[PDB]
RNA sequence: AAUUAUAUAACUUAUCUAUUUUAUAGUAUAAGUUUGAAAUUUCGGUUGGGGUGACC
RNA sequence: UCUCCAGGCAUACGCGUAUAACAACUCGGAUAACCAUUGUUAGUUAAUCAGAAUAGGCAAUAAUCACACUAUAAAUCACCUAUAACUUCUCUGUUAACCCAACACCGGAAUGCCUAAAGGAAAGAUCCAAAAAGAUAAAAGGAACUCGGCAAACAAGAACC
RNA sequence: GAGCUACCUAAAAACAAUUUUAUGAAUCAACUCGUCUAUGUGGCAAAAUAGUGAGAAGAUUUUUAGGUAGAGGUGAAAAGCCU
């Protein structure tokens, strides 16, 4: 009798009611624990593809205007709605966007470095090596899957024929077309690692709940003696 | 018509007024005309159960000539 | 503690459960829930004049009751059908084609009136 | 009580009552005849007699065959007779280990599979055993027209053979229009599976599909008793003037 | 490019037609002379249904494009 | 705390819970009717 | 503890595909090997209370 | 009429005639009176209380007297474009001292209004024993009690492991 | 079999007065719980009564409907709860 609140096939900028889950699955029987209660929340649909050309227009680059930046419930790092021809959607805010600010979303591989200005979204072959980036794309076109944390930046540490390698948050080296596309710039909330929870009820607000009160190497035979 | 129903029996159904061909009808589609095959253990107990019934008349009709034909 | 012998009726169970005690229904709800009662659907008698009817309810314990013979296709066929038939036959003025003639209906759609399915009741 | 009839009689006291008596005499016999299949699974005793190893005594042998489990899926292909193994093992292949469950199963293909006949392309999931088979009889169609009920093991390909018998029973012009040489050379191909156009028409149906197109067949409305009755008439008037 | 709408919530896929249709020249036993389903005979396929007169608690529209105010230039409102 | 007290009565639990509707929904549920019907329940279900 | 262990997870060889000049990759299955989620079954006898040593 | 007590009236869920009158005095109420019992007859009345056409386009801006403010846990069809239809009141709930606890059970039982204008009766009659239970009062003393200030107190303060 | 109970999902509800650094703060009702004692021990009760106590804007309490089922479920682990 479980269906999945997520049954929106059409992008809107309108906040989405989410049903929470509990940990439970479509069976209804917990697979994941210390899930439940919380805080209702409304989800914002945000478009991860931040170079998607307006619909019946030309693939070529394009900017936006920032309306304001909010703060999501859902997420760590806090969400700007910006604004360009005539269409509205939310996207993930960098580190220093403000209200106002003009972005630019680039489809141009520029045969030379282009200048880095934080929000903009260039091919990975556009940018510089060592230049901060966030929202990558591990394949082109796929939208953007890593560094979409609050305050996550990845460095651009290689670029060799049509290919990158990008530095993610943990460290680990990864690689792609430099056709991908990623945004300049850490990601907002650069504090939210300082946040100090403080209460056990903060947590319980969070839709967090409290864990279990319940409390190898074999030797060989060789070995077994000496244990 | 004469239909089958999920229960193994043979009930005569009434057919009923609609608006749309039976084979639009949501409603009327739920509603089974068939019985699967865990039907056929019960099919057979009714039947044993229906001869049991039958013997035990027949057996006390007998019983029941024999006191008149003794009494008169 | 239910009790699973008496009937399931709108009296029972919570405001929300409702149902009907038998009553044909005589109109529609629309939306803006409002009720639309349809002329047609309610019906209407038809009451005969009953001024100079020589019937009463009851008979004479001297009328003598007649010998049963209930009314059969063939005694209802014979009365109406078989005088024009034999009639025509005789004249020679007879086809299958103009059973209609004699009062043979092909088909009943149509019929305000239809005898099989019937579309009237009693 | 008892039961007059045995329970293994049950089914063949019913096809000799009702609808079921009406249909077709061919078509019950295919109903009535019970046939085992082929060996696929074990190997067949290639003689009735062998000399006992440890007493030296000729001693009778048979074939007992293996129980098989057909799936429902089966019956949308044209496995060679394959099918799942439900069994028990002994772990370590000696009798006094433990008994284990064991279920083989069936290695199965998706091919695709060109009738001549029908002249079109069929998607079918697929052993290597009916490749095989079908090397055998020189042919997709030859394996379908060929193989009994028993060995095809399959309700698409019962399907399918009675699409190719209609097919030859009809010489339909339908198969390769615009080339009646063509066509005749196929009829002409497959001319010994030619049987009458009556029997093709029940060949692989289940019973119920059966009473289904028996009922279609003896499926009418009512005649008005008008008409009935007429007909009485007319013909005891017409009598009477002759 | 994430897409909205997961699967699960999605109308079903219609259910794979009997391979008895695929084979030429055969005409499948159905149950659409029984009016009710069975699950062991082949699924009819049936014509599309039209009423023969307009119901107007049933009335359903035409789609855009064949609006008798159907215009190519859009107009902002 | 005194117990004896564990039905607290709801006619929308009762009939979904052990309902017409509810037991024929499964073919286990169908043969609890079957059942029922062969030892002569004048209940059938709730 | 003894017996097992297509729960997973790996592998190897077949089988089946593609390619390949023999190589690669894969894999509706079969046979092995490694892990063990589990399963099944048992708690000999003499030894104040034990511990221990012992004994049959 | 008097004496005294202080959760009542509605709705929801549930219950299913326990409702009311008459007649009975077998059974039921743990006894009578009287009926909650038996038999017969009656009852609960609603257009406002309660239950029960289609296809498209589209949304950044809590609530808290919403103003000022502050905040964080980030918080509820409409409107528009077209299409179609072009005057209607039937059906169902409505009684009660009632439900879940085997009982006319010192128990359990949601919301709104109100705190006596509503709702009720702790004593069948008599007697004034022991033991047992509960309440109040205490000369002198004030933890000497007891495993322990348990319980009670005109006390209800302080401090440390 | 989850109308009890454990946890969860959806839709709802309740919180007076008094102080406060403005809150899993304080005092204390309604409400929730159940510390200690006496009574009761076939009891009013198959866990209650009478006092005395704990929390009482929150990890609070409560209502309606739904969900997870025994080789299992749920568990702020008592091997506690699942009529
Ligand atoms: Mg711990
Ligand atoms: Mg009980
Ligand atoms: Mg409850
Ligand atoms: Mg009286
Ligand atoms: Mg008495
Ligand atoms: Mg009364
Ligand atoms: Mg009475
Ligand atoms: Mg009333
Ligand atoms: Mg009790
Ligand atoms: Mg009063
Ligand atoms: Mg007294
Ligand atoms: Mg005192
Ligand atoms: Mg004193
Ligand atoms: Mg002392
Ligand atoms: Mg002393
Ligand atoms: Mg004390
Ligand atoms: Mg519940
Ligand atoms: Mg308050
Ligand atoms: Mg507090
Ligand atoms: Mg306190
Ligand atoms: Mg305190
Ligand atoms: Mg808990
Ligand atoms: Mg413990
Ligand atoms: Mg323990």
């Amino acid at each position: 009798k479980f269906v999945s609140w997520k049954s929106r096939t059409k992008y809107t900028v309108k906040p989405v009611k989410m049903r929470k889950s509990g940990g439970r699955d479509h069976t209804g029987r917990i697979r994941v624990h210390g899930i439940g209660g919380g805080h209702k929340q409304n989800y914002r649909m945000i478009d991860f593809l931040r170079f998607r050309p307006e619909k019946e227009k030309a693939p070529e680059p394009f900017e936006e205007k920032v309306v304001v930046v909010r703060y999501d419930p859902c997420r760590s790092a806090d969400i700007a709605l910006v604004a360009g021809g005539s269409r509205k959607r939310w996207i993930i805010a960098t580190e220093n966007m403000k209200a106002g600010d003009t972005i630019l979303n680039s489809n141009h591989i520029g045969r030379m470095a282009v200048a880095a200005q934080e929000g903009d979204a260039h091919p990975l072959g556009a940018l510089p090596v060592g230049t901060l980036i966030n929202n990558v794309e591990s394949e082109p076109g796929r939208g953007a899957q890593y560094i979409r944390a609050a305050g996550t930046c990845g460095v651009l540490l290689r670029k060799v024929n049509g290919t990158a390698i990008i530095q993610l948050p943990s460290k680990r080296q990864m690689q792609v077309l430099e056709s991908c596309t990623a945004t300049v710039g850490r990601v907002s909330n650069v504090n939210h690692n300082q946040r100090v929870i403080g209460k056990a009820g903060r947590n319980r607000w969070l839709g967090k709940r409290p864990n279990s009160g319940l409390w190898k190497i074999r030797p060989l035979p060789p070995m077994k003696s000496y244990v | 018509a004469w239909r089958r129903d999920i229960f193994g029996r043979i009930v005569w159904h009434k057919f009923k007024q609609w608006p749309i061909p039976w084979y639009l009808n949501k409603r009327y589609n739920r509603r089974r005309f068939f019985a699967m095959p865990y039907v056929d253990r019960f099919i057979r107990l009714r039947i044993e159960k229906h001869a049991r019934i039958e013997a035990r008349k027949r057996s006390l009709q007998k019983k029941k000539e024999k006191i008149l034909h003794a009494k008169f | 503690g239910a009790d699973r012998m008496s009937k399931w009726t709108s009296k029972r169970g919570p405001r929300t459960f409702t149902k009907s005690r038998g009553a044909k229904k005589t109109g529609i709800y629309t939306s803006d829930r409002k009720f639309v009662q349809i002329k047609e659907m309610v019906p209407e008698f038809v009451v005969p004049d009953l001024t100079g009817f020589k019937l009463k309810p009851y008979v004479n314990y001297r009328a003598p009751a007649g010998i049963d013979t209930p009314l059969t296709a063939k005694a209802l066929f014979q009365e109406t059908v078989a005088p024009a038939i034999e009639k025509d036959f005789k004249e020679g003025t007879f086809d299958a084609n103009n059973l209609e003639k004699y009062g043979f209906e092909p088909t009943q759609e149509g019929k305000l009136f239809q005898l099989y399915p019937k579309n009237f009741p009693r | 009580p008892l039961h007059r009839y045995p329970v293994h009689l049950w089914q063949k006291l019913r096809l000799r009552q009702g609808i079921c008596a009406r249909l077709p005499a061919h078509f019950l016999r295919s109903l009535e005849e019970e046939r085992t299949p082929t060996p696929v699974h074990y190997k067949p005793h290639g003689t009735k007699f062998k000399i006992n190893p440890k007493n030296g005594q000729r001693e009778r042998v048979e074939d007992v065959p293996i129980p098989v489990h057909y799936p429902p899926e089966s019956q949308q292909g044209l496995w060679g007779g394959e099918g799942l193994i439900l069994g028990y093992r002994y772990a370590n292949n000696d009798k006094l280990s433990k008994r284990v469950k064991k279920v083989w199963k069936p290695q199965l293909f998706t091919r695709e599979l060109y009738s001549e006949i029908l002249d079109k392309k069929f998607t079918v999931t697929v052993t290597m055993r009916t490749l095989d088979l079908i090397d055998e009889a020189y042919g997709f169609d030859f394996y379908i027209l060929k193989t009994p009920k028993e060995d095809l093991g399959s309700k698409f390909g019962m399907d399918l053979k009675r699409g190719m018998l209609l097919r030859l029973a009809r010489q339909d012009p339908h198969l390769h229009p615009e080339n009646p040489e063509r066509r005749a050379a196929i009829y002409d191909k497959y001319r010994s599976f030619v049987i009458p156009e009556a029997e093709a028409e029940w060949v692989g149906l289940t019973l119920e599909e059966a009473l289904e197109k028996q009922r279609l067949l003896e499926e009418k409305d009512p005649v008005p008793l008008f008409k009935v009755y007429v007909e009485e008439l007319v013909q005891r008037l017409q009598e009477q003037v002759l | 490019a994430y897409e909205w709408g997961v699967r699960s919530t999605r109308k079903p896929e219609p259910r794979p037609l009997d391979r008895v249709y695929e084979i030429p020249g055969l005409e499948p036993i159905t149950y659409e002379g029984k009016k009710h389903f069975v699950p062991w005979l082949a699924r009819p396929i049936f014509p599309p249904w039209e009423r023969g007169w307009n119901d107007p608690r049933f009335h359903r529209a035409a789609p855009i494009h064949e609006q008798t105010l159907y215009k190519e230039e859009p107009c902002y409102i | 705390r005194a117990r004896g007290n564990e039905y607290q009565p709801s006619n929308i639990k009762r009939k979904h819970k052990h309902g017409w509707v509810r037991r024929l929904s499964t073919p286990a549920g169908v043969q609890v009717i079957l059942r029922r019907m062969l030892k002569g329940r004048k209940s059938l279900s709730h």
